[PDB]
RNA sequence: CGGCACCUUACGAGAAAUCAAAGUCUUUGGGUUCUGGGGGGAGUAUGGUCGCAAGGCUGAAACUUAAAGGAAUUGACGGAAGGGCACCACCAGGAGUGGAGCCUGCGGCUUAAUUUGACUCAACACGGGGAAACUCACCAGGUCCAGACACAAUAAGGAUUGACAGAUUGAGAGCUCUUUCUUGAUUUUGUGGGUGGUGGUGCAUGGCCGUUCUUAGUUGGUGGAGUGAUUUGUCUGCUUAAUUGCGAUAACGAACGAGACCUUAACCUACUAAAUAGGGUUGCUGGCACUUGCCGGUUGACUCUUCUUAGAGGGACUAUCGGUUUCAAGCCGAUGGAAGUUUGAGGCAAUAACAGGUCUGUGAUGCCCUUAGACGUUCUGGGCCGCACGCGCGCUACACUGACGGAGCCAGCGAGUACAACCUUGGCCGAGAGGUCUGGGUAAUCUUGUGAAACUCCGUCGUGCUGGGGAUAGAGCAUUGUAAUUAUUGCUCUUCAACGAGGAAUUCCUAGUAAGCGCAAGUCAUCAGCUUGCGUUGAUUACGUCCCUGCCCUUUGUACACACCGC
């Protein structure tokens, strides 16, 4: 967002740049494209004797 | 900048020489009314001729006349 | 035991460089001599004294001045030293430019006026700046108020508005002086007050742009080093296009910049699709050979999506293998693969800036100027285009890898009108240019397969300033416009100039690139030698280096900090 401002001495020329977060974007991506979020794995129990469960 | 030229002859636009009640028209008895030169064909009456020689117009058309009276 | 000599912490010091003394000093006192008290004036004046002298020792003030110094810190810079990077650097090469003619920019001169902005890269085919008027700012001349609003002088016995006729006037400018008719309180005459200005100042500003730099640079949070400015992180090395990574490490983890990203350029017999994209069978139908077969033409039918488009996806990640490299980052070579140069090309693109440009894009604007015979506007005629002559982009050629004729004959970006006059096929006229009638198109439909050139084939000239080369020239025929002379441009005939590959210099370039070739829109009523794109033809030589040039860092030195155009 650019404007000048006229003012008795002169103009004073304002700018505004403003990042608005990824998650509340909604159009477009909701983040960044270099950002790689990895998920947590989710742990097993190895072994356990081979056995079975039947129907 | 280039300075200004100055030959020096100026010329204005004219005050334009204003008359009102202007020696047109007469009356002579009082009851009736005598027109002086003419009014315009073209136009309705209340307007009236220019009158020079050989020569008229009239204003309200603003000048449009050619034949003498 | 003795003199001519390193490292860490300093708790001891020190302004800090540093110092094992320059320590045991505001926790102030071991014993002594000598010297200094802002800088300059000045080691001068004077006197003494010492000398053969030169000079020495001794030693002022008046007056002057706000700094003089020291140490270091970051910079900037250096005809210091190392290490990087780049075809805006060079090699190895290509194409060149610079010469020739001509276009066009810019000087210089000229001129009423040949308007102005900008001069190393980062001014000079730039201002989208190819000016016939307009544009336009300049000049010669004329016109016009577009003098908002406030307040008085006329206030209708007119305020001011108009005004055919010819002289007037460049001139069917009422521009006015000849005129004597209109016009009705708008105005208008002043005084406050605005308004406009391609007027000024970009070294008063905004925004935008260019440039340092598309280089690889920039930052802060802790933590450590310093009293401190600061510093380290941000680095020996090796990598990378990149502060790209790997590593080594009072630094750890981070952000910006780069990368990722985006757009486009490439692949899809795998999907979704089409008489505005293309094919297959078949109908009718033209010609052939004449057997069944070959080329066609028709939006007659039926069906398809390979090419087309363009939606959704995949697909490349340096993949697999080999070496090479502390067996790291990576790099080098083969294999496959549409693609293995960051897959190609761009779009964006940090911190800090520059007194870079633009107040002639701007109702972006400060202040100054100007401000009703304007530097406002507006008409009219010119001028930006003039020529002893410099440089700068450019085009055309110096021919035989050609020229000229025929013939063959293939692109991609585009663009294109209804209130205008756009692209304009198809038919007739014209040697041409160009005219005409008619269409089709608001556009994958029509122009348009834009059957563009350079190319390819057969013939004519053969290495002679020749048919190379086409300049200057004269004439006519066309068109655009109100206006073409200071040829607008096109065409027709005629004239045939310079120039046999261009010195010193210097530009651009690493692959579908270079160079050639044309098209294309942009500006545009009319004008392409310009420009942004496009495709067509398509190489030579590297695939390295710091020799030059520039730039970057590091270490160094600095009386510089408005920073070498310095002091
Ligand atoms: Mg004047
Ligand atoms: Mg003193
Ligand atoms: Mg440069
Ligand atoms: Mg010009
Ligand atoms: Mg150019
Ligand atoms: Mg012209
Ligand atoms: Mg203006
Ligand atoms: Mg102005
Ligand atoms: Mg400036
Ligand atoms: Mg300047
Ligand atoms: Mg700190
Ligand atoms: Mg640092
Ligand atoms: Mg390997
Ligand atoms: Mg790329
Ligand atoms: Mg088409
Ligand atoms: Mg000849
Ligand atoms: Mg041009
Ligand atoms: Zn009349």
């Amino acid at each position: 967002a650019t404007r000048h401002v006229l003012l008795r001495q002169g103009v004073l020329g304002i700018k505004v740049k403003i990042m608005k977060d990824p998650s509340r974007n909604t159009s477009g991506p909701k983040a960044l494209p270099d950002a790689v979020t990895i998920i947590e794995p989710k742990e097993e129990e190895p072994v356990l004797e081979p056995s079975v469960k039947d129907y | 900048k280039k300075v200004y030229t100055t030959p020096k002859k100026i010329r204005h636009k004219h005050k334009k020489v204003k008359l009102a009640v202007l020696n047109y028209y007469k009356v002579d008895d009082e009851g009736k009314v005598a027109k002086l030169r003419k009014e315009c064909p073209n136009c309705g009456p209340g307007i009236f001729l220019a009158n020079h020689g050989d020569r008229f117009y009239c204003g309200k058309c603003h000048s449009t006349f050619a034949t003498q009276k």
